[PDB]
């Protein structure tokens, strides 16, 4: 990964 | 701890070790043949588009290292060599796990295997034969008006057997879905009620597939959303 | 813990990502123009070494890469909706820290965010217009007379955008030191006392913005230091 | 903990870091002629395979970074920096260890360390006569029927300095053991016996010292178990 | 490393 | 990074 992981948080956050 | 249950694993990887040297071996003999096979759709579509292009009015296959050639030649006969020891591959490691199927899904395991080997060479074969000439030429004639087309080898083997590894892989998940939908064990509902849980670990997994880009990461995820959704449409 | 302060972030990620997919779209419309306007430098500069080369007395942009030229237009879209998504970036993070800023500094930050993109702007139109013009040929003229310049698109667009980029910081960090300095939140003293503890973070700060290389990291930490000395002189 | 031994490392690095630097300025001032004879053995393995394919019935060296001639220039600068600070990086490392050796191994200290480093000089006055002359050849000649030698300075560099530091090791290695065997500290028992340990210690470090791929741990680790071999017959 | 200690944990398993 | 923080320690030794 590599700061890809930043955009994996963001979907969790978006979709709960 | 697990002492006992160790010489046979290596063994298995005894003979998984001698078999890709030997598929190695007759790979390396062949590399003329299998790199004229892996070059063939480049220099068509390189072709096609010096065609276009003088019609509207160059290209060649390069190498950017020294040691580009040989490296190439190594690594495309240590893929083919891997690929020669699938079989030998599945006799290790299905003998390995000899108790634990006992008596229903030792049988039900080989039909499942076959169909997704068999689905994986055919989903090979579609990406060599139908994808890549219609899409390669479609991404080299998008910078054929603005530059030039100097294409490595060393890059495009990796490209090339990454496209051939996806597809095939591509044709085989909409089969494994086949295959665990009509066992029974997961229905329409388990699949659509999990469906935002897939969003993170598809979005994870194009994280691991893809160099650390996150443009690379999208641009992966979405065919394996698109599979996602496939698969849903399958169950039945 | 922090639920209740979970669904505003939800709403301002949303639309951020929606943004930032309407400012893709439109830079993949304009692409071509996009492309052109990057490569216009590159362009002059190996039109100019090779009259000097002539004079003397060849050089063009490549790709090396099938889905090269493909890749460079989805990340330089990519890139330019992201910065057209700038503005409602900031709309939805400054709306998100409402209480935050109670009456005071809630006027006082916005000429800082003012100051900093304006800067930020000049900075990139600085480095395009003027640095880069008088450079790139420099950076092509050292190696005219011993090697071909046959340049990738696919890492002159990164360099392009790193450059670009830095240039845009390296003019925004002696503003924000101003505004630091002018508010009489840091004075002198703390700067200059605080002058080893800087070398250190500084070379982090350049380890974690390079190639795994030393002497680039070396090669970035320069230029930060002479911007610390230049924000130590402006402090007044 | 260790405060009073750390006024010395501090003046101890100071020296060598100077030392670095003064090496740099003056192999940047002959960039030149460094470049142009670590360049020397690709111009004549291209022009020698030119008359071969032509004699059958181009290529050249580029740069495919536009700061490439620059970096190449710099990296270059800067290993030749660090070895020209050879002699003086050793003037503050072993006068470091001052009382560690009190009167005994001071003594067989000194005759290990020239004769390794007069080793390591000729393994890469070997690899660079020798070994690279009748090898960069080979290896553009295997892909001269194929493919294009369009071979960047960029990533040529890397692939020259590595051959010749690794040849001045894979000759400094069978004389650590020649050393060490006359000293009786290790015997011909001491490298038989501990082979199997030495089999998962050399992958280890192949695994660091080559890219990600798994071919080029194969690679190395070839290479590398020869010498371990050869290490077993020069003990006596 | 990365995806090579995996080869390294087999050459351990084959050669104990 | 990765092997330049060993620079990133050298400058603690020779900046205290």
């Amino acid at each position: 990964s590599g700061w890809e992981l930043l955009l994996v948080v963001g979907v969790i956050v978006l979709l709960f | 701890s697990m002492k006992p249950h160790l010489a046979e694993l290596r063994q298995r990887l005894a003979i998984s070790v001698l078999a890709v040297f030997v598929g190695f071996i007759i790979a390396f003999t062949f590399h003329n043949a299998i790199l004229g096979w892996i070059t063939k759709p480049l220099n068509n579509a390189l072709i096609q588009v010096g065609k276009i292009v003088e019609k509207r009015e160059n290209g060649m296959i390069t190498t950017h290292q020294v040691g580009g050639a040989f490296f190439v030649a190594l690594k495309v006969s240590f893929f083919a060599g891997i690929l020669m020891a699938m079989p030998v591959i599945l006799w290790q490691l299905w003998l390995f796990i000899a108790p634990g199927l006992y008596d229903n899904e030792k049988k039900m395991v080989l039909p499942f295997v076959v169909g997704g080997s068999v689905m994986f060479l055919i989903g090979v074969l579609f990406a060599y034969y139908v994808v890549t000439p219609f899409g390669f030429q479609f991404l080299i004639t998008f910078g054929s008006f603005l530059y030039t087309p100097l294409i490595n080898i060393e890059d495009y083997v990796g490209f090339f057997t990454k496209i051939l590894i996806g597809f095939g892989i591509a044709f085989e998940l909409p089969v494994v879905a086949y295959f665990l939908a009509l066992l029974g064990l997961i229905t329409d509902k388990t699949l659509k009620d999990y469906f935002k849980y897939a969003i993170v670990i598809i979005f994870l997994l194009a994280a691991f597939l893809t160099p650390p880009d996150v443009l690379t990461q999208l641009l992966m995820a979405a065919p394996l959303i698109l599979l996602y959704g496939l698969s849903i449409l399958i169950v039945h």
